[PDB]
């Protein structure tokens, strides 16, 4: 259709039915994509962040983003969240 | 989370919510959430990350408590009783570690 | 094996400039101190009596760079080179993490260039694909004779 | 086809014109020579604080 409740690039049909990013602009699914590499994204069209990242729908089905991003963080339903954590190796006490 | 071996992986999954309506997150099955979340490639019904197989017959599984009630609850209330096969909910701390 | 202090150039050792090929002493200058260790460079890096008996006894202390942190310099409107808020922390995760490292390492002169690489997992990267010995000519501005690289005599 | 022939930040037109900073010597008026300060340190003398 042409209904944009989330105001994206990604129409609310699409948004609900199965789109694929070629061309950097958004087409239908049918599976004949299936056996070339392309995936097949399912987001929510109400929202425009469906996972809670910054970045948005259309930018993670692109790949508009940071191009160090994963790609398992390439769909709109997984997010971007780094989880950085702190390894202790050793001490030194200066005993003054 | 998974559990390599010298290597970790901790991703994120969005759920959906069923007691009050107006959220349209699609619903994710446990299994393909995992195989979406991982990069996960499939066979014939069996998922590989690189060469070492993910599934409830091949590595160890542990929930939390409530993420394990939760799970109980959503098992003998279905048919096919393969946890692979349960509605993914807010709030659930999966842990896979596969084998050595 | 264990570490003795991490230290970030306040503002005494700060390199204004660095041409590619050139040291910030420029040849025929000294070298430059690293002693203050706090913001306002008011402090010495003190260390305890254990660890000035093993300097002392033969131990050697090394010293190895950790991170860098630099601008680059761009055009505004005007033709003035602004350099602010430009740091290149912003695009070395980008650049490591999307292209392929080349070393060369002639007689006291090193190269570390950087040439991207197309991956085939996904049909939506369209960089053109390198081979190694063309990559190489092409990111160090080799010379073909007749099918021999010369860079310069060598 | 550049803007600033030398490199120095005014332009051909304003080093040429000398409608630039009136304080820089006539010698960097042709846009090919370039306004480039050298300046130095010359040391005199220490004086040794003994505590
Ligand atoms: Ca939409
Ligand atoms: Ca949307």
């Amino acid at each position: 259709e042409d209904l944009d409740t989330d105001n994206d690039n990604i129409p609310d049909s699409y948004e609900r039915n199965g789109y694929t990013i070629k061309d950097l602009i958004a087409v239908k699914w049918e599976d004949s994509f299936a056996e070339q590499g392309y995936k097949k994204y399912v987001s929510n069209y109400l929202e425009s962040n469906t996972a809670g990242d910054p970045y948005t729908d259309y930018e993670k089905a692109s790949g508009s983003f940071d191009k160090a991003i994963k790609t398992e963080a390439r769909d709109p339903l997984v997010a971007a969240y780094p989880i950085v954590g702190v390894g202790m190796e050793k001490l030194i006490i200066s005993t003054n | 989370i998974l559990d390599t071996e010298n290597e970790s992986y901790e991703r994120r999954v969005t759920a959906k919510n069923l007691q009050d309506p107006e959220d349209k997150t699609p619903e994710l099955t446990i299994g393909e959430a995992i195989e979406k979340a991982f990069g996960a490639t499939k066979k014939d019904g069996l998922l590989y990350f690189n060469d070492i197989p993910i599934d409830e017959s091949c590595v160890e599984l542990i929930f939390d408590d409530n993420t394990a009630n939760k799970i109980k609850d959503s098992l003998k209330t279905l048919s096919d009783k393969k946890i692979y096969n349960v509605k993914l909910e807010r709030g659930m701390n999966i842990l896979i570690k596969t084998p050595t | 094996g264990d570490t003795l202090s991490t230290i970030k150039a306040q503002e005494n050792q700060i390199g204004n400039n660095l041409s590619p090929g050139d040291t910030y002493p420029k040849k025929g200058l000294s070298p430059l101190a690293l002693n203050t260790m706090d913001q306002f460079s008011s402090r010495l890096i003190p260390i305890n009596y254990d660890q000035l008996k093993k300097l002392d006894a033969g131990k050697q202390i090394k010293l190895e760079t950790t991170q860098v942190s630099g601008n680059f310099g761009t055009k505004n409107s005007s033709g003035q080179i602004v350099t602010e808020g430009n740091s290149w922390s912003d695009y070395i995760s980008q650049i490591d993490s999307i292209s392929a490292s080349i070393i060369l390492d002639t007689e006291n002169e090193s190269y570390e260039r950087r040439v991207t690489a197309k991956n085939l997992q996904d049909p939506e990267d369209k960089t053109p694909e390198l081979t190694i010995g063309e990559a190489i000519e092409k990111a160090f501005g080799a010379t073909k004779k007749d099918g021999l690289l010369y860079f310069n005599d060598i």
